[PDB]
DNA sequence: GTCCTATCGATCTTCGGAAGAGATTCAGAG
DNA sequence: CTCTGAATCTCTTCCCGCGCGCCGTAGGAC
């Protein structure tokens, strides 16, 4: 395609969608003893595309007579096997994600948006210690974060007129929550009430971040991610060496790791595990 | 050890390396450094697009001098294609741009 | 490359715009 | 009171987890400090969380940890793992006491030298508790019949 | 494991031979133990039809439908075996029923 | 033997880098 | 009581090719 600019932006979880062609469910690519690829994995064949020249895996269509159109007998759609490096997938994680690289760049966008030192949203992140939102008339802070012994006294003290969630939930929530424009007008007025240039630096650092989120159409939830898009698998290729086995490739057990997790995650939600286990289940999927 | 035609490599396009493989010569940062030195624009582009990177390319070129017409189509390096996906497989919606 | 031969391929595009 | 514990387990050797627990709890002789200890499994409720019926003490705290294949309890803080609940408890040991082919669907199958073959549904052997698929075998693609066992939907 | 019967139904003898030859063959190339070819009676139909359009009551042809049936019986089947099995293609017009166990 | 699941869910991953830059804490400091 | 100093934290970085040559999932359950 012939281009004259390039532009790099967030991606919205339905922008992530709107790249996939499918969802990759199972942890498995091909047979130890066959060399075919399973459906649904990561070298699914009607969710990427056809391994075979212009052949599809099922063997029902062999010909460009028969080219674009969709076989019953496997799924997959037959083409020019070379769209198979291009067509993507996506993972739909059971519980939000935090983005690493946003979490811990040289400064902390997500904590600098909020204004939340890194230590505490990554304690709260990696499920150590409650965070209080919507407090509402209790005497607990917008954000406000506090431990378990502290929530377990928050649970009697108060009713359900506060909320406080753990890990990237409450992050997501205060990012869902934030009304960036607002927040920047009143810390661009906020600038001129103190002469502390050793926080007015970074107050034009923060309310610079803001100004550049309001102007851009990036929304605050996007630095959660929701679904994980997949490498096209011939961009990672399990090719084999001398023998019948496969060479290692380091993203595809990364993965098979990601996706293990997820779905160990979705069974308990379906089983209804105890918090204990569903949140230790969530804090090694992130992990992950 | 010389190199015209022969092995690919699967992941990026680009010709195999070595003497035990048909591989060809590595073009370094250093040898484009140079080749901006002095004006050659047609030089670089052809290195850099027909003789390593653009599939479709690379064959159009191969009939054309075998027609002896030494004429190139450069369009896109494969394997700048790839580092988008590498980029898009993250939050980032990197895409290319008309105007 | 904006330099050399190919700057004078993009001046030429710039001028006759 | 011995309220229930959870503890991270090797997966794969959580049994092996409940039984070095429970050789280590009378070699120490705290047997006045475990009830008992939960792996419940079905025809596994918790795949690599091993519940365990304690007090809270130092001794036990280390005691559990000192058990091979165990990193420690899940909990709030390190200093004190916190116990599950009170209807937790109650709701796990009641779970602990209490899919047609349809024609034409494309399965795969589960077993026999034809395990994982990209067949098709083909008939409906349905009251025999037994099925059959179509399955593309050398060109005369044949009438292949299957045990229920043999499907992957 | 449960032993695969192939059950051959041809109208040709030399054919069903051929495809049983091959079969069998191929079984014990690829390290499987078989047993057969077995011969199973083959059913022979029987039709009488009057050749003349009218009268001529006497005047009949009888035809046949002869039925060749040869079963040959894997045990312990491996996956080799079952590969190389499902490669090799047979002549057209012969039936094949595999029963399973 | 095959094929499986999971990955110190009872250790200690190395001590023979330097630096250069920020970022993050603290400390008299009024 | 924090402010505006230092000081003490973690992170990033380190020439170009070229050849040899090896070496390259693991333990556990049916
Ligand atoms: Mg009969
Ligand atoms: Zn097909």
């Amino acid at each position: 395609e012939e281009f004259d600019a390039i532009k790099i932006a967030l991606a919205s979880p339905d922008m992530i969608r709107s790249w996939s062609f499918g969802e990759v469910k199972k942890p498995e690519t091909i047979n130890y003893r066959t060399f075919k690829p399973e459906r649904d994995g990561l070298f699914c064949a009607r969710i990427f595309g056809p391994v075979k020249d212009y052949e599809c895996l099922c063997g029902k269509y062999k010909r460009l007579k028969h080219r674009g159109v969709i076989c019953e007998k496997c799924g997959v759609e037959v083409t020019q096997t070379k769209v198979r490096r291009e067509r993507m997938g996506h993972i739909e994680l059971a519980s939000p994600t935090a983005h690493i690289w946003f979490l811990k760049s040289l400064p902390s966008r997500i904590g600098l948006l909020l204004d939340m030192p890194l230590r505490d949203i990554e304690r709260v992140l990696y499920f150590e210690s409650y965070v209080v939102i919507e407090g509402g008339m209790t005497n607990l802070e917008r954000q406000q974060i506090l431990t378990e012994e502290q929530y377990l006294d928050a649970l009697e003290e108060f009713g359900d007129e506060f909320d406080a969630k753990m890990g990237a939930e409450a992050i997501q929530a205060l990012l869902k929550s934030m009304d960036l424009e607002q927040e920047c007008e009143q810390l661009r007025e906020e600038l001129n009430e103190t002469n502390s240039e050793t926080k007015r630096k970074k107050l034009t650092k923060r309310i610079k971040l803001l100004e550049a989120f309001v102007q851009s159409g990036n929304k605050p939830e996007w630095m959660i991610l929701t679904v994980l898009p997949v490498l096209p698998p011939d961009l990672r290729p399990l090719v084999p060496l001398d023998g019948g086995r496969f060479a290692t490739s380091d993203l595809n057990d990364l993965y098979r790791r990601v996706i293990n997790r997820n779905n160990r995650l979705k069974r308990l939600l379906d089983l209804a595990a105890p918090d204990i286990i569903v949140r230790n289940e969530k804090r090694m999927l992130q992990e992950a | 050890h010389a190199r015209s035609t022969g092995s690919y490599s699967l992941v990026t396009q680009q010709p195999l390396g070595g003497k035990a493989q048909f591989g060809g010569q590595r073009f370094g940062e250093m040898e484009v450094w140079a080749l901006e030195a002095y004006g050659a624009a047609y030089t670089l582009q052809e290195m850099l697009t027909v003789k390593s990177d653009d599939v479709n390319g690379r064959t159009k070129m191969y009939k054309n001098i075998v027609d002896g017409n030494h004429q190139m189509e450069p369009g896109m390096p494969e394997s700048f294609n790839v580092l988008l996906k590498e980029i898009r497989s993250l939050g980032i919606n990197i895409e290319l741009e008309d105007e | 490359i904006p330099a050399g031969t190919g700057y004078a391929y993009h001046q030429d595009r710039m001028r006759r715009r | 009171k011995k309220r229930w514990y959870v503890v991270q387990a090797f997966s794969g050797f959580e049994g092996r987890v409940a039984t070095s627990l429970r050789e280590h709890i009378k070699l120490h002789n705290m047997e006045d400090l475990f009830g008992e200890v939960m792996v419940p499994t079905e025809e596994k409720f918790f795949p690599g969380y091993v519940l365990v019926q304690m007090v809270m003490n130092d001794a036990s705290w280390h005691l559990v940890r000192s058990v091979p294949r165990v990193m420690g309890f899940i909990g709030g803080t390190s200093d004190r793992p916190a116990p599950i609940s009170d209807k937790e408890v109650d709701a796990i040991m009641n779970r602990l006491q209490q899919t047609l082919f349809e024609p034409g669907e494309m399965v795969r199958v589960n077993d026999g030298p034809f395990a994982d073959f990209n067949g098709v549904v083909e008939e409906v052997d349905y009251e025999k508790s037994r099925l059959k698929v179509s399955v593309s075998i050398f060109g005369r693609a044949t009438p292949v019949e299957l045990d229920f066992s043999q499907v992957e939907k | 494991n449960q032993r695969i019967r192939i059950r051959l139904k041809a109208f040709d003898h030399r054919l069903i031979d051929q495809a049983t030859a091959e079969i069998v063959e191929t079984a014990k190339r690829t390290g499987a133990q078989v047993r057969g070819p077995i011969p199973l009676p083959t059913r022979k139909e029987r039709f009488t039809v009057l050749i003349s359009p009218h009268v001529n009551k006497d005047a009949r042809d009888q035809y046949e439908i002869r039925t060749h049936l040869r079963l040959v019986d894997i045990v312990e089947p491996t996956e080799k075996t079952v590969d190389a099995l499902m490669r090799l293609d047979l002549a057209a017009g012969v039936d094949v029923q595999i029963s399973l166990g």
